[PDB]
DNA sequence: ACAGGATAAAGAGAGAAATTGAGCCGAGCTTAAGACCTCCTTTACCTTTTCA
């Protein structure tokens, strides 16, 4: 058990190399149809 | 738990290629632990291609001499035993030269397969002089590892498609004893770096694997 | 070493002063909600210009 916890540490000590290696928020605010004051602020 | 990151990437002229990665947090002895088994699978548990045999026509044996050609058939050999070659095809490949005349000939000269490519499209094999022709026949296989030798000449080739391995352990201590691997992995172009790496982890994974479920 | 003598410079005795802190209060102070008055903005509709 020892053996196998040793090689389940080197498996996932290897596994990270073996392959790493809206458009509502764009709209301007002129689409807002806010008051012209509220706009200009 | 880590981050492997590629700090550095080039492409030499001779289409070899560098790579550096940088791996961390690891824990205390395990950079030596990767590093050491990523260099030994990578130097010499990777498959790659490198030509095996050739024939040139109007010689014998190494210590011979080709009229016309500036080399003698040893420097030709030593010249084409570092020519960078890929197949696509676990079937071995023969190509053809048969420049004449003045010429400098160079890898491109070889008329491989479709299934071979040629890394190093100008990569210097002999100068021909005027009303010489070299007529050659190269021979490539799939191996593993350079393997020395005990019609066609046998070369010593070099299958091996990493060049150059190093490793250095750092310590990223914030504030127990962490450490950080730095990779620096020499290709000759055949495969990134990259690839390389991928390649020697999934050779460790597939090791690792069958000595975890029962024993 | 020891005894006598002269003296000044440094402690104890007391109250009266001066502070002092302590409780016990209500006067000064702050907090938060709501209302409430200037200042400003922007509109809808105009009048009033300079010009083809």
């Amino acid at each position: 058990e020892a053996l196998s916890q040793a090689a389940s540490c080197l498996v996932a000590l290897f596994e990270p190399l073996k392959n790493v290696s809206t458009p509502e928020s764009q709209t301007p605010i002129e689409d807002l149809q806010l008051s012209v004051r509220a706009y200009n602020c | 738990t880590f981050q492997v990151e590629c700090v550095e990437s080039r492409t030499e002229a001779d289409q070899g290629q560098y790579g550096r990665f940088s791996i961390e947090p690891l824990a205390r002895g395990q950079g030596t632990t990767v590093g050491n088994a990523l260099r030994r699978v990578l130097l010499s548990n990777l498959e790659g291609t490198a030509v095996t045999a050739v024939r040139i026509g109007g010689v014998n044996h190494e210590f011979a001499t080709i009229p016309g050609v500036r080399e003698d058939v040893l420097d030709i050999l030593l010249n084409v035993r570092e020519l960078v070659v890929h197949a696509h095809s676990p079937q071995p490949q023969i190509g053809r030269l048969r420049v004449v005349g003045p010429a400098t000939v160079t890898a491109a000269d070889v008329d491989f397969g479709p299934e071979v490519e040629v890394i190093n499209p100008n990569h210097y094999i002999a100068s021909l002089s005027e009303g010489a022709t070299l007529e050659m026949e190269l021979k490539v296989e799939w191996g593993t590892g350079y393997r020395a030798i005990d019609d066609f000449l046998q070369l010593d080739a070099v299958f091996m498609p990493v060049r150059r391995v190093n490793y250095s352990v750092e310590d990223a201590r914030v504030g127990t004893a962490i450490d950080r691997l730095v990779l620096e992995v020499w290709t000759n172009g055949s495969l990134s770096p990259q690839e390389a790496l991928s390649q020697a982890a999934s050779c460790l994974v597939a090791l690792f694997e069958p000595l975890k479920n029962v024993s």
